[PDB]
């Protein structure tokens, strides 16, 4: 019947006790028990659902496997799926891996001695792969991640309480909107065979009765203090996520409100999170787009240890987003084959993670208001044309004049600068690209060179920028940036002094960066009659 | 108070003396009351221990109850006092008190002293002479807890403490004799302290044999300069978990576990080194800024610079040894470029005294005026706390704002640092400032120079042979290579005088491109 | 310039000095039963 | 009714194939409207198979804006009530906003319940549902750009982000927005998934204008 399945590899069985009035509170032995199955019952032919009445030591028990592992000899690894379905049978070997859980009744005191096994509820599911989370790039975030935080609820509970430590109970996610922090937090909440999540969004807590807004901040932790005070350390993870932590709990001490709710419930959650009394089975989810407003002593460790940042991709993961947004399309034999991914992904500069599906939706749109054609030349629906339907690449195409980036609408400066074109009417250009680019390689390839400054003059008029933006269009570098008098018009003196600021500040983020300035002289307002001229802004370019 | 004790046996490390204060508390209640009435002294009855966010109070106040004998202190945290009905909350605090005066009331004097604190009291208790008009419940209830803590109708056995993290929040109407009397500040632990917190956080880990003895928990107490308790066990577990997952491959694959590596499990050296790269402390001052600044590294290319060191040297142990001279301040100047920065940061560095500051324009970037001006007089005052300081001022004309064309500048950052420079420390305090600069003449001009007792001159470099040792220690060519550059630089032109910094952008230029002479040579060439 | 917001105190705390109304619900209840009992001896 | 093996177009459209732009009476602008029938209605009309088939959710998001006296309010009126619908939920502008500690934030809350009730009991047959914002730049304003010693200018602002995207899903509702100036906006709300499609609405040409006349008399 089975073929080559003949053994029993690994057995999980629910052992409750025959009659509960006799319940025995000494402690039982998984080894002893395993050893007594095997001894009395071998070379018998057990399935899944199959009971059994087992008289060890004058304590009946209504055995009942749970589950049945149906190996064949050969096999050095047990790969074979533990099936639940009553056809797999085996026959019972020395070497079975008998697993003991308590019965439905959960009167067993069983004991792992030294069983170097997956724990009872080992939450995050032996076999796990990044791949099926269906999250394109970020690839070395969720590394951190799993190490720091779930790295130590897996391994067996007697070394780790010889390891003397308490787990992790915080974990914070920001950055910049649209870039995908929304995503990780839900399929964690739906992927990790835990309680169900206590969805709370932001600003939920407040209330207009005095004392119900703090009852509702400490009423979410009711249930995790009821399982730990019984079931100790073999409670089942509790998780909780705040929604866009950022709307209520502020620095302490500002004048918010006027009232003095938002102290409160700061107070609440501080004194809660670490507190008097010991948790050790909650974890939290936090989410923001500013890491700044949050009040200090929530960061220290202890609560909200990790923190993690999500940046825009770079061109492999918008690889892979393509990957997998068009990834039940093209099983669906509903896209065209003239489509080829890597260009896409080449063309989509400066797209964040939530524009791309945007570009699907438009792509689509395109084919199929080219079936309906809605108003005028109604009714055409029928099932000939419905039957070929097929995306085509010049429907993407079209797409790219919807869509639009929102963090790359500064390099468009830089294309239109030189839409009066070049040309080439004397050698003197060709030299001076030449050694811009020679300029370009030294600092790509250099490591101690971190910092290199240019200056590019002459007669007015001479067309000087448009050379300037030949040379950093060519580079191909990830960031580029151009900052000229057209973008500070209509400024206050102390708009400017920021904006420049926070500019130099954004180009410390990638690993390569080219920067351009337009008309020094125009940003210090020289005028010669006086001569006068903004010193302050003068100072802050020279330093900086 | 229990005899089986003594103040060793429990985890606490480093804050031995603000336990003795404490304790010296405790001690008018050790006799027989017939003294103290005798003595006519009464005891205190408000407590106030405070400090920035982790520093381990709350690991005392949960720990303390051990000691202090009888049965326990009761807990409150401060947002569960208020309630929803109108005299309820009135009535919860004055619930309390009641058990331990129905007792006193009974007995007398015999009454067991009754312990309670307020974990994070500034949840409530804010000014009562305060504003916003809004319902008045958070007046009451304070009201409630002083008529029950200053009129106390002779209740002798009670002592409240009061957690904070913020002292300013707090009414001054508790903040006097007979109520909440002592206050008492924890702040960051010292190195023994921080040994200790080693001590205690990895005893367990020693015992049972899981920690290699290649660690050795001095050199690590060494390194981590800047940290609170709760960020050393934080680093404790970050090394465990790095530790963890060698044998668990998380993510890849499924579960494989080694189950023999499992009992050889072992923490080493480098994975402390890798959890230090992932913590960072907000203690902030991040001084390893001294060490960027000197990154170029110094390689004594003359005598000169051994003559500047050790005269260095002789200032140091000037200022250190003589007690009249508790003030000198020194200038250096010399050629833009020459390199003046690095030398007074190697003499810092090597100097060892316990603080160290610098002060920079890049740090002093985009603020006002007004801003610059309080943040100088900040790092001034903090400077004069310990009692022996090294300060180092940087680019004095950058941060004067000085351009030629009005010229144009700001006087009263001028006047500030003028003034500053000439003012002795608080008693028993000693000072060096280094103060670098480059464009000797304009100092001279507008007259300050009268406030600075001795002054140091660094040219640059001029002779080939020391072009020779700086580009042996670069490494740039090959020895015949280094040679022949030279001698041909020796008649191309001997007249020689660029400074140190361009030298070395020129060597890595050369580098790059073409190593033979006919680069590095002209640009020299053009640059002298 | 300056606006603030308010909160209301429930009070109606002769109720809830009880579990809040208990005067005819709970004693209401005690008494009904006891119909239901004559009831039941009637109708047998 | 139940859908044969032909794929005829869903039982209760939306749409209705018998129709014309000339019904609506908005005379000149023409390109408009076709790109926004393009882009929003379109995946409503064909049968949920292919839909599904191809794993896309329907825009939840729409902009108008322009200057004063244009033709707004009238294109935001008629798309509420020639549609298959329940009837939309007007909000004038500064009305959210309330007295007590609690109640603003509770009443951005009160407009999403019922669909979200009615996706949850049914699915993907439910009747689309309207809620038209009137006037958005009263409330809705950069946060932490305003002082606002009066902390309503947030919390507003982050209900409207946590619910209209947030860690449930929700597909059976059409936000419609106006104004007169969106540079204050907030950036957040302009990004895809809240507010995709942003039309300008512009001066008449001439052409319009004799539209227009037509229209009128
Ligand atoms: N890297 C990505 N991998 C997979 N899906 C992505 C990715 N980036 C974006 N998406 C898709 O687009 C959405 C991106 O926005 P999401 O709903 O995660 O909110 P968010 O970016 O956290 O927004 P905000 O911070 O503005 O509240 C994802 O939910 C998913 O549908
Ligand atoms: N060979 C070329 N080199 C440079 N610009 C060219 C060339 N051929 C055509 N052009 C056009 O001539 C324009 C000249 O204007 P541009 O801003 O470059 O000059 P400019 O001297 O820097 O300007 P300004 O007078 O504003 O200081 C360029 O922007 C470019 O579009
Ligand atoms: N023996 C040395 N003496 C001086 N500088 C040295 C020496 N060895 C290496 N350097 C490097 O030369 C450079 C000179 O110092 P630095 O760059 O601060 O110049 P500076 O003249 O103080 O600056 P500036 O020109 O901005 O006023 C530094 O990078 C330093 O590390
Ligand atoms: N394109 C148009 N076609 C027909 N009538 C129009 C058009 N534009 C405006 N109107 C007429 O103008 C009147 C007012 O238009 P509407 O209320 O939409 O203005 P609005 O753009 O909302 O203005 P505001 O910005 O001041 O609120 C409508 O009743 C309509 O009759
Ligand atoms: N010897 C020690 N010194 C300082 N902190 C310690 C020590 N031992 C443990 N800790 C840690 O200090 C932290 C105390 O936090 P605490 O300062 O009470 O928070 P808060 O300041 O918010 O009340 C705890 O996480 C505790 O584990």
């Amino acid at each position: 019947y089975s073929g080559k399945q003949s053994y029993l590899g690994s057995i999980d069985i629910d052992i409750s006790f025959r009659a509960r009035g006799k319940a025995v509170s000494t402690v039982f032995d998984q080894d002893e028990l395993a050893k007594q199955f095997v001894r009395c019952y071998e070379s018998q032919i057990f399935s899944p659902t199959q009971y059994l009445i087992m008289e060890f030591q004058g304590h009946f028990f209504d055995l009942k496997i749970r589950n049945v592992q149906a190996i064949d000899l050969g096999d050095i690894e047990p790969t074979s799926a533990v099936a639940t379905g009553i056809e797999t049978k085996g026959i019972l070997t020395k070497q079975t891996q008998i697993n003991f859980f308590k019965g439905r009744d959960g009167l067993v005191n069983l004991k792992s001695s030294n069983s170097l096994r997956p724990r009872s509820n080992a939450v995050i599911r032996p076999d796990f792969k990044f791949e099926d989370l269906g999250v394109g790039g970020l690839d070395k975030e969720f590394t951190k991640i799993f190490r720091r935080a779930f790295a130590s609820r897996i391994f067996p509970p007697s070394v780790i309480e010889k390891l003397g430590i308490s787990h992790v109970k915080g974990l914070l996610l920001y950055g910049p909107p649209g870039t995908g922090k929304t995503l990780i937090a839900r399929k964690i909440g739906t992927m990790l065979n835990a309680k169900e999540p206590k969805i709370v969004n932001g600003p939920e807590i407040l209330s207009k009765y005095v004392g119900s807004s703090e009852e509702n901040i400490r009423n979410l932790f009711k249930d995790a203090e009821a399982e730990y005070r019984a079931k100790g350390e073999e409670s089942s993870l509790h998780i909780i996520i705040f929604d866009e932590l950022d709307s209520v709990f502020k620095q302490r001490g500002s004048r918010g409100d006027g009232t003095g709710v938002g102290d409160n419930v700061v107070n609440q959650l501080l004194a809660k999170m670490d507190g008097v009394d010991q948790l050790n089975n909650i974890l939290v989810i936090g989410m923001t787009n500013r890491k700044d407003l949050i009040d200090s002593a929530l960061l220290r460790p202890g609560r909200f240890e990790v923190q993690v940042e999500i940046h825009l991709p770079d061109e492999k993961g918008r690889l892979q987003i393509f990957d997998i947004q068009t990834k039940k399309m093209r099983e669906n034999n509903m896209m065209s084959d003239d489509v080829n991914l890597a260009e896409l992904a080449a063309l989509t500069k400066n797209f964040s993670g939530a524009e791309i599906e945007g570009l699907v939706k438009s792509a689509s749109s395109f084919a199929i208001n080219k079936t309906v054609n809605i108003g005028k030349g109604a009714t055409k629906l029928n099932t000939k044309d419905i039957a070929k339907l097929k995306v085509t690449r010049e429907d993407f195409l079209n797409a790219l004049n919807d869509v639009t980036p929102a963090f790359g609408i500064s390099e468009e400066d830089l294309k239109t600068c030189v839409e009066g074109g070049m040309m080439l009417y004397s050698e003197r250009v060709n030299s001076i690209l030449k050694n811009g680019a020679r300029y370009v390689r030294q600092v790509r390839e250099s490591d101690k060179s971190r910092l290199v400054s240019l200056l590019i003059h002459g007669p007015a008029g001479s067309g000087k920028t448009a050379l300037a933006a030949e040379i950093a269009l060519k580079s191909g570098f990830p960031f580029i940036r151009l900052i000229s008098p057209n973008e500070l018009s209509g400024m206050s003196e102390s708009a400017k002094i920021a904006y420049i600021d926070n500019t130099f500040r954004d180009a410390y983020k990638s690993p390569l960066n080219i920067l351009v300035i337009d008309s020094l002289e125009t940003l210090v307002d020289w005028v010669p009659i006086g001569p006068r001229f903004s010193n302050n802004i003068l100072q802050m370019l020279k330093v900086a | 108070i229990r005899p089986d004790f003594k103040f060793e046996d429990l985890g606490v490390g480093g804050l031995d003396k603000e336990f003795t204060k404490i304790f010296r508390a405790f001690a008018s209640r050790i006799f027989p009351p017939s003294v103290i009435e005798k003595l006519g002294i009464s005891h205190v009855k408000g407590l106030l221990l405070y400090g920035p966010p982790g520093t381990g109070k709350t690991l005392i106040a949960r720990k303390i109850g051990t000691m202090l004998n009888a049965k326990e202190p009761k807990i409150v945290n401060g947002p569960e006092i208020l309630s929803k009905y109108v005299g309820s909350s009135e009535e919860n605090i004055r619930n309390l008190f009641k058990d331990a005066e129905a007792e006193y009331r009974a007995k007398g004097e015999e009454s067991s002293l009754h312990i309670i604190i307020f974990d994070e009291l500034d949840s409530v208790f804010k000014q009562r002479g305060s504003r916003g008009d809004g319902t008045g419940v958070g007046d009451n209830v304070v009201n409630q807890l002083l008529a029950k803590m200053d009129g106390v109708d002779q209740l002798n056995n009670i002592l409240v403490i009061g957690m904070t993290n913020r002292k300013d929040l707090i009414d001054s109407a508790l903040l006097r004799p007979g109520r909440f009397e002592v206050q008492v500040e924890i702040h960051l632990p010292d190195e023994k302290g921080r040994l200790q917190i080693f001590d205690i956080q990895t005893k367990k880990m020693r015992e049972n044999n899981m920690m290699s003895d290649d660690v050795n928990l001095a050199e690590l107490a060494a390194l981590t300069k800047n940290f609170s308790g709760a960020e050393i066990e934080g680093l404790v577990k970050s090394a465990s978990s790095f530790a963890i997952n060698k044998t668990v491959n998380i993510g890849k694959g499924a579960t494989k576990l080694n189950t023999k590596d499992i009992a050889k499990l072992k923490v080493t050296r480098e994975d402390f080194l890798n959890a230090l790269n992932d913590v960072t402390p907000a203690f902030g001052i991040s001084e390893e800024d001294l060490k960027t600044c000197v990154e170029g590294g110094m390689m004594l290319y003359s005598e000169r610079v051994n003559s500047i060191l050790k005269n260095g040297a002789r200032y140091v142990r000037q200022v250190r040894e003589s007690d009249k001279s508790r003030l000198v301040s020194l200038l250096i100047h010399g050629p833009a470029g020459s390199g003046k920065t690095a030398l007074a940061a190697e003499i810092a560095l090597k100097s060892g005294f316990p603080f160290i500051r610098l002060i920079s324009p890049n740090e002093l970037s985009g603020m006002s005026e007004s801003a610059k001006i309080a943040y100088i007089d900040n790092t001034f005052r903090d400077a004069y706390k310990s009692p022996l300081n090294i300060l180092v001022i940087d680019s004095l004309e950058t941060l004067v704002d000085w351009v030629p064309i009005g010229p144009r500048f700001s006087n009263n950052i001028l006047q500030m640092l003028k003034v500053a420079l000439k003012r002795k420390p608080p008693q028993d305090r000693r000072l060096l400032i280094m103060t670098t600069t480059s464009a000797y003449s304009v100092l001279q001009q507008m007259d300050i120079l009268s406030c600075f007792d001795n002054e140091i001159a660094v040219p640059n470099m001029t002779n080939l042979d020391e072009l020779n040792n700086v580009m042996i220690e670069s490494n740039f060519l090959d020895d015949a290579g280094r040679v022949k550059v030279i001698n041909e630089l020796s008649r191309s032109c001997p007249n020689f005088n660029v400074g140190i910094k361009k030298t070395l952008t020129n060597i890595e230029t050369a580098r790059h491109d073409e190593d033979p002479v006919n680069e590095l040579v002209e640009l020299m060439t053009q640059s002298a | 310039g300056q606006q603030i917001f308010s909160q209301a105190l429930l009070n109606a705390n002769r109720r809830g000095e009880a579990k809040t109304a208990l005067a005819e619900v709970q004693a209401r209840h005690q008494e009904l039963l006891k119909l239901e009992k004559s009831m039941a001896e009637l109708t047998q």
